[PDB]
């Protein structure tokens, strides 16, 4: 059915300029005016603008003129978008939506723009183990840790996607490094400790970082009676 | 510019329950007004346009209600999923405006942490770091106090926490508490100590290892 395909996370430096594009999918793409929204902080969103995908007459929110520039390219079904003379400021998350009547009916998965002078560097990948410390009655809890990672984010998934329920994945923290570092857990019947095995899939996607992780339980020096 | 003032950054209420979210126009936008869902990591979806309509997939739990200047997005028989931003929307005249949100924060039954201590990887231990993982399953409500001990001795200044946003099947949060010292610092102390407190606990809960055993 219906989808927008957002191009995926930029690590972008001061003073240059980003394009972030928009795929319209599963509809007929030069029926409906894109706009473009910007969330930043954690909740203000703000209009930037729309573009007529038919004939590619866009306007903008005055507080983003000369910043924001939109073109459209029909044979694609694909929406861009420009923000130029990047400052931190800018970091943000953009979101396209395709307009259908005076309403922003679908939206994209966001583009995250990082707006930064370091390069990348992807994450470590350790082990959380189960163990008898980690046991309560059936549910024996375990994880990953992805850890000295830039910029965000990075995705994890247990067992390629099969493993869904008892999944929490944390929001990343900032190290004293200036790397983040962040947590994903799953709770699980422990009678399945040994028959079943049990995978982290961490993916960043700016280091191009893909990691699968074998969660063993761990080395241990067992009481003496 | 149009303002579109939500009053209310955070709603509270139970499952079964009904929630009016109110938004405020600066001016007359005459029905041209959207409603937004976001829940966590997600990005909006279309609950209503022109103040009373609903879009597709969307339950008929969710009713849209305003004229003029003030508008109402009611969830009759709140439900766990349910919880998310809300954001009103004008889109009457441009530059298209939009409320500052409303988190719904959603009532539960106490629950208490379920407690889990992790020890540095062997591997990381290699690299120079230990990182100790103190996680704290499923509870409710929100506020958690967790405190390191390592050898009994307090720690402050080194630690890092991090919590979920509510669940949306069971409306719990989780956190993760993490230790952060130098290998050298790790291999001086022999007991690594993670202390819960929460309204849901009758006392404190201390969960711990011992470096290197069982
Ligand atoms: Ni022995």
């Amino acid at each position: 059915q219906v989808q927008l395909q957002q191009s995926g996370a930029e690590l972008v430096r001061p003073g240059v300029s980003v394009r972030i594009s928009c795929k319209g999918s599963g509809y007929t793409f030069t029926d409906y005016a894109m706009h473009w929204v910007k969330q930043s902080h954690a909740k203000s969103l703000e209009w930037i603008g729309v573009i007529s995908t038919y004939s590619g007459d866009a306007r903008f929110n005055q507080k983003f003129t000369g910043k924001a520039t939109m073109t459209v390219d029909k044979s694609s079904s694909t929406a861009y978008m420009e923000l130029a003379r990047l400052t931190s400021e800018d970091s943000a998350i953009y979101y396209c939506a395709r307009e259908v009547r005076r309403s922003m009916d679908y939206w994209g998965q966001g583009t995250s723009v990082t707006v930064s002078s370091a390069s990348t560097k992807g994450p470590s990948v350790f082990p959380l183990a189960p163990s008898s410390k980690s046991t309560s009655g059936g549910t024996a809890a375990l994880g990953c840790l992805v850890k000295d990672y830039f910029p965000e984010p990075v995705t994890v998934s247990w067992n390629s996607g099969a493993l869904t329920s008892g999944v929490h994945t944390f929001p990343a923290v900032l190290q004293s490094s200036g790397l983040y570092s962040l947590s994903s857990v799953v709770t699980v019947p422990s009678s399945s400790l040994g028959t079943q095995t049990y995978i982290c899939n961490v993916n960043h996607k700016p280091s191009n970082t893909k990691v699968d992780k074998k969660v063993e339980p761990k080395s241990c020096h067992h009481h003496h009676h | 510019d149009i303002v579109m003032t939500q009053s209310h950054k955070f709603m509270s209420t139970s499952v079964g329950d009904r929630v009016s979210i109110t938004c405020k126009a600066s001016q007359d936008v005459s029905t041209a007004v959207a409603w937004y869902q976001q829940k966590p990591g997600q990005s909006p979806k279309l609950l209503i346009y022109w103040a009373s309509t609903r879009h597709t997939g969307v339950p008929d739990r969710f009713t849209g209600s305003g004229s003029g200047t003030d508008y109402t997005l009611t969830i009759s028989s709140v439900q766990a999923e349910d919880l998310a931003l809300y954001y009103c929307q004008q889109h009457y005249s441009t530059p298209y405006t939009f409320g500052g949100g409303t988190k719904l924060e959603i009532k539960r039954t106490v629950a208490a942490p379920s407690v889990f201590i992790f020890p540095p990887s062997d591997e990381q231990l290699k690299s120079g770091t230990a990182s100790v993982v103190c996680l704290l399953n499923n509870f409710y409500p929100r506020e958690a106090k967790v405190q390191w001990k390592v050898d009994n001795a307090l720690q402050s200044g080194n630690s890092q926490e991090s919590v979920t946003e509510q669940d949306s099947k069971d409306s719990t949060y989780s956190l993760s508490s993490t230790l952060t010292l130098s290998k050298a610092d790790y291999e001086k102390h022999k007991v690594y100590a993670c202390e819960v407190t929460h309204q849901g606990l009758s006392s404190p809960v201390t969960k711990s290892f011992n470096r290197g055993e069982c």
